[PDB]
């Protein structure tokens, strides 16, 4: 996250913290996540494109921080990874959505708690009006030249973006579809970055709390013109339901 | 900055 402030747990219940083990022992961060229900967690298929085995993933719900543990922290296997069958990208990541199904070493999905809690999907076809105030957030880069994540959660609240304004030349063209979504701040200088992919973009949709996007891609981070590109839940739903009873 | 440090090239074999 460029910019915005530093957070913790209780203030986005959802998020999911996704790492991989590699051949060796060492464990390092992937993307973030949201939890949609208690053996559900939600994600960008690109995060796990080039190494789609389920075996090698960790995720913890109810994690503030980065390479220490939270007090009430759940840790989980990865029991069944899907990955979207339409997947494509070139700078534009289309379909960029996956459903990890997490079980812990005792067979256990999430308990909900005060760190952990779910959250709400969209109505279909649903989503606020462009220049809407939406909250995102992640354990991803504050710089763009940063070489380290940053150990405290974190961030931000951009605007939505008309699909009209994004598909601009000097936006991004013909790269962002009906099927994303583009969401910035006004002055450029607030953003999701590198490592906050897979996380929640959450609106205020007619009183309660939604999952509008996923954190997808975007060129450079709090860049001028360049806003950040989400993939937009509510055109998934079908996609949503039938594959979370796999 | 380069592709590799964008959203989009998270845990890929080319980074």
């Amino acid at each position: 996250i460029i910019g915005g402030e530093f957070t913790t747990i209780e203030n986005q219940p959802w998020f999911a913290a996704i790492y991989r083990r590699h051949r060796g022992g060492s464990v390092t961060y992937v993307c973030g996540g949201s939890l949609i229900s208690p053996c559900w967690v939600i994600s960008a298929t690109h995060c796990f494109i080039d190494y789609p085995k389920k075996e090698d993933y960790i995720v913890y719900l109810g994690r503030s921080r980065l390479n220490s543990n939270t007090q009430g922290e759940m840790k989980f296997e990865v029991e069944n990874l899907i990955l979207h069958k339409d997947y494509s990208a070139t700078l534009a990541h289309h379909n960029d959505i996956a459903l990890l199904k997490i079980r812990s070493k005792e067979g256990r999905c999430a308990q909900p708690s005060r760190t952990i809690q779910t959250i709400a999907l969209p109505s279909m076809y649903n989503d606020p009006q462009f220049g809407t105030s939406c909250e995102i957030t992640g354990f991803g880069k504050e710089q763009s030249t940063d070489y380290l994540y940053p150990e405290q959660l974190k961030m931000t609240v951009v605007k939505l973006i008309s699909h009209r304004e994004c598909q601009q030349p000097h936006y991004y063209g013909s790269e962002v579809t009906t099927k994303m979504l583009c969401a910035a701040d006004p002055q450029w200088k607030t953003d999701s970055c590198q490592g906050d992919s897979g996380g929640p973009l959450v609106c205020s949709l007619q009183g309660r709390m939604t999952l509008t996007g996923i954190v997808s891609w975007g060129r450079g981070c709090a860049l001028k013109d360049k806003p950040g590109v989400y993939t937009r839940v509510s055109h998934f739903l079908p996609w949503i339901r039938s594959h979370t009873k796999e | 900055d380069g592709a590799c440090s964008w959203r989009g090239l998270e845990n890929h074999a080319m980074c």
